[PDB]
């Protein structure tokens, strides 16, 4: 999906 | 809070945030990779993002950031600070309209 880079 | 989507799919968030949405629309679902979890689709620039909600059983934030007790003060925060979510790469996702 249009998933964020949760960093 | 309306902008809960309990039972929906991120193809269905997609499919809600593209039809009856517009940049800024925003919903939390849950996770389908992490069950028991939320997710934040939002929309910007014709295109819904996904945002993993982490809660620790001792706040929730994204897993960095404010931390808050309770998911619907999460939003609330992030609706009222609209500069304060930056993908790594700085730029900003704005939740400005709940999707309902």
């Amino acid at each position: 999906g249009g998933y964020m880079d949760m960093s | 809070r309306r902008w809960f989507h309990p039972n929906i799919t991120g193809v269905e968030a997609e499919n809600l945030l593209l039809t009856r949405g517009v940049d800024g629309s925003f919903l939390a679902r849950p996770s389908k990779s992490n069950p028991g979890d939320f997710t934040l689709s939002v929309r910007r620039n014709g295109a819904v993002t996904h945002i993993k909600i982490q809660n620790t059983g001792d706040y929730y934030d994204l897993y960095g950031g404010e931390k808050f007790a309770t998911l619907a003060e999460l939003v609330q925060y992030y609706m009222e600070h609209h500069g304060q979510l930056k993908e790594k790469n700085g730029d900003v996702i704005e939740l400005k309209y709940p999707l309902n």
